[PDB]
């Protein structure tokens, strides 16, 4: 009696059970793994923590209102100050890392909304000023917090209109990328496995997102009459086959 | 070595070394195997 | 009880939180329960101290 | 086995006895490498230096006392000493203590042997048949609070029923949840700013407590109980330091303020003889 | 105030995010397990060992 | 006797931490079925807990 | 041309030289290694950082003067916050390691002096006010810094009388522990391999130091006619085969 | 003859008969040879 809809993961000393999932995407179908020799250019041998680094980890739960725009966080951002994770990522002069992202919101089958989890790498913000300005450092580092599509903007900062997903492009071709939904009436869970995309071996794991991750409402939020209009959206991520390299002092970044 | 005829003034019995918690722990009439969604 | 030998702590917390449907009021509650692994061993057998009395019991 | 072989004149290159000390090793230098010597033999095992035979005898580790009188009006049975208890611990008293602290860990068996003599100070027609029973009790065990409790009972803690003047025996597996007792202990029971420091945290063996079962009698008899430790089946690890100044407290490694020199004064010259 | 079948009932509050629910610290031989069958049978030893089954039902 | 046997990483349709104490069961749940574990002896056999131990003082 | 006195460590990117060793020692001829099977109680997957943690540490260095009396520092606690090592010491219930003890001292074939360097496993130390008094958390705790041996007693301290090696027994002979000597004449360095020896598979880092290691004067410093009459010894520590276990919190500990 | 169940119970063991001071009077990495120039 196996379903698509119960699941369980396990990474390190978490686990994660849903009882109302809808399968699990694997990005471009290819699972996390190591470096291999073939590929590697730095010539430092790697360390690789394992269940020490590789394991769930739950961010600050959001309020999905009727009103919500939708959320964007940026990974290996989000984890920056998680445990020994976001230590072994200052500690380092480079790191490579997958992930499992399972995103969670529950309701009754009287409720109704529709929200749409994509990873997209390299996910290169645009300025709400237009012409040529930038995107300033701290503005795409969030960390934990994430971005608040329904934020306004602020000097320095990304535009944040979900209908042009913060990047000139139309929100309804998200789904070209790696993709879930999480439709109330069906759903309850999303489970996205990122594997680690990048044209480099390793890379920087503080001035380079490799991917950002987006929950948009698109069926708006529906509760049933004199319900509490507003449901939690919990967000946990675990880092797979996680190798940090090149160890020294210790960054010390903007703000 | 038992100095007694009887079998009452022997010493202790030792480890019944048995040990089988199911009864116990799993006395329903269908199998529920682990793993397996307990209700089907 | 003994702090060198102390086994921690268990605590439980709202993941989402919990949602009751229309026409349904109150709480619920969740039952706890107990028990060892075929991990566990005891041993040094001694006298509880869930148990006493002040003079002999009679019929 | 050979004490010492023959070896006779010599001159080499190769020069047994130059060595340095800072490399922290002690060359096996022998006799034969530095003087002409005869063949000799051993005839000689060193059975009595072996660590089973070093702890393998009984050692006084407690001295403690007990007495039966009326204990009509007594509201403190235990400090009346109608029953009284031990903390047991090997390091009350100091001969065994120091032999235990040549090494750092320590494992092994024990059997103990407790001894009570009786004692009449004051006016008593006879001597009375007291019986001693001592019970252990393991932390979490209710502690005897009058000398006649429940927890005399003794359904599951262990205990001995032996006459005054008579002997107890009895051996004990070793019980150190490690794999070993630890003699010394740099550490806490957490990471607290006050709690204690030391052995002291780990060694909670909880302990023994005596009383006499007999009812009073006219006069008072003073029960004085020894308690003697004997280790076999014996492991040790880790030689250190042997102990140089006396000892002040149980557990701890403290020294008494203005102690005495311990290494010698020479009547004289470095030269001296 | 007194032993009840309320003892037993982990109350569970609706829209609540975030939040805890219960904790307790692992001295099974004392606190809430003190009465439970583990805790009851552990007192009658000094020394435990292996790992212990904890469970959830909600009702 | 193994306490625990080596476990790893986990991602499946069977879920064994999750039951139904309605039934009466207690289901065999054992470490190795909610986390990474590492292989461990037992190095016990219980002789203290044998019914003719506990009552035999 | 092999020699007793050239020698190279290397461990992680951190490599250490010394021209004028006398050898090394290995505690007790056993080398560090992780922990068996056969001896672990603990079910937890342990975690293994490797070259990120078992690398060399060099500590402050400490001015050897004519009237030194000696120094200690104590295990893992002096690495407390050392990179990720230290991370690791306070985010883990469990942990084991091994190290190797660099000590160095160099001078001129003019003066004279002679170090004892000596780890002593379970260093329990002794109150100065004798009785019962006890040797609060923090006052062995001191961290990189260490114990100053000539430094005045305080309040809840230990007892710092070199004669005594701060436990009531001789300093003559603290030479049943392993030891090298570091005789300004013959050497510059002492090296010590230290293997994780414990009555426990695997234990707290925070609440119990291991071992401490003592460079203490023997025979004093001497310096050649009007030279600055002072000497620096550093010291530098570096774990091996080190394993943390039962990841969480990370521990806030006294002061 | 043993005339108890456990093995606490059982008298001395006897002498170890192993013997080996090197490892804590020679507990160096590279051996030394005795006659053999200390330092090289
Ligand atoms: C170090 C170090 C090692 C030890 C071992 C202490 C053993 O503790 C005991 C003792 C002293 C006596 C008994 C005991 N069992 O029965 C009796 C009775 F006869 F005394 F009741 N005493 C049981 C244990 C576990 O304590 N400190």
């Amino acid at each position: 009696g196996y379903s698509d809809r119960v699941q369980q993961i396990t990474l390190g000393n978490s686990t994660i059970t849903t009882q109302e999932a809808a399968n699990a995407v694997v990005c471009y179908a290819e699972w996390p793994e190591y470096l291999p020799d073939v590929d590697a250019s730095d010539v430092n041998k790697t360390s690789k923590p394992d269940t020490s680094v590789c394991r769930f980890y739950t961010l600050d739960s959001k309020t999905w209102t009727t009103g919500s725009k939708g959320w964007c966080w940026k990974l290996p951002d989000a984890l920056k100050d998680m445990g020994v994770f976001g230590q072994n990522m200052f500690f380092h002069s480079l790191g490579r890392s997958g992930y499992t992202v399972h995103v969670q919101c529950n309701a009754t089958k009287f409720h109704s909304g529709c929200l749409l989890v994509v990873v997209i790498p390299e996910h290169q913000l645009a300025s709400h000023e237009g012409g040529n300005v930038s995107v300033k450092y701290t503005f795409t580092h969030p960390g934990e917090r994430g971005i608040d599509l329904s934020s306004a903007n602020e000097v320095g900062g990304p535009v944040k209109d979900v209908l042009y997903n913060m990047n000139g492009t139309l929100l309804g071709n998200l789904l070209i990328f790696p993709h879930q939904f999480i439709n109330l009436r069906t759903n309850n869970t999303a489970t996205i496995v990122i594997p680690y995309i990048n044209s480099v071996p390793i890379d920087s794991m503080t001035r380079h997102n490799n991917v950002s991750l987006m929950v948009i409402p698109i069926a708006p939020l529906t509760v049933p009459t004199g319900a509490t209009p507003s449901l939690p959206i919990t967000v946990t991520i675990a880092p797979m086959c996680t190798e940090f390299s090149g160890i020294r002092s210790k960054s010390i970044v903007p703000q | 070595i038992n100095y007694y005829k009887d079998a009452a003034s022997t010493s202790s019995a030792g480890q019944s070394l048995s040990m089988d918690p199911s009864k116990f722990t799993e006395p329903v009439k269908d199998l529920m195997l682990k793993g397996a969604p307990a209700l089907n | 009880p003994d702090t060198y030998t102390s086994a921690g702590f268990l605590s439980c917390w709202y993941q989402t939180s919990l949602i009751l449907p229309p026409e349904t009021t109150g709480q619920v509650y969740l039952l706890s329960f107990i028990s060892a692994c075929p991990d566990f061993k005891l041993r040094l057998m001694k006298d509880t101290q869930t148990i006493s009395q002040t003079v002999a019991l009679t019929e | 086995t050979v004490a010492s072989i023959s070896s006779g004149p010599k001159h080499t290159q190769k020069v047994p006895i130059l060595t340095a000390n800072e490399t922290g090793a002690t060359m096996p230098v022998l006799p034969s490498d530095s003087i002409e010597t005869r063949t000799t033999y051993m005839h000689f095992n060193g059975s009595e230096t072996d660590v089973e035979c070093f702890l393998g005898r009984a050692a006084c580790v407690h001295v403690t006392e007990i007495q039966n009188k009326d204990a009509t009006g007594i509201d403190n049975h235990r400090e009346a000493k109608l029953f009284n208890d031990w903390k047991i611990n090997l390091s009350s008293l100091v001969q065994l203590r120091k032999k235990l602290e040549l090494f750092t860990y320590v494992r092994f068996d024990s059997e103990y042997t407790i001894l009570a003599t009786a004692s009449q100070p004051d006016s008593a027609n006879y001597s009375s048949n007291l019986v001693v029973q001592a019970m252990y009790v393991p932390p979490g065990a209710p502690n005897p609070k009058e000398w006649d409790d429940y927890t005399w009972q003794s359904a599951s803690n262990p205990s001995v029923f032996f006459k005054v003047g008579d002997t107890s025996r009895f051996s004990v597996p070793y019980v150190g949840l490690a794999s070993a007792y630890n003699c010394f202990y740099d550490g806490y029971s957490h990471d607290d700013a006050e709690t204690q420091y030391g052995i002291t945290v780990l060694n909670h063996m909880g302990s023994m407590a005596f009383r006499i079962v007999n009812e009073h009698d006219e006069h008072k008899t003073l029960v004085k109980i020894r308690v003697y430790h004997r280790a076999k089946h014996v492991e040790a690890w880790i030689p250190r330091a042997p102990r140089a100044l006396p000892y002040t407290s149980i557990g701890r490694t403290n020294y008494p303020k203005n102690t005495e020199p311990v290494i010698k004064k020479r009547k004289g010259d470095i030269k001296s003889y | 105030t007194k032993d009840e079948v309320n003892s037993y009932l982990i109350p569970l509050n609706a829209n609540r995010q975030n939040e805890q629910v219960f904790g307790t610290n692992l001295f099974i031989g004392d606190g809430v397990f003190k009465t439970t069958l583990l805790g009851e049978i552990v007192q009658y030893y000094t020394h435990w060992s292996g790992s212990l089954r904890f469970s959830l039902m909600y009702t």
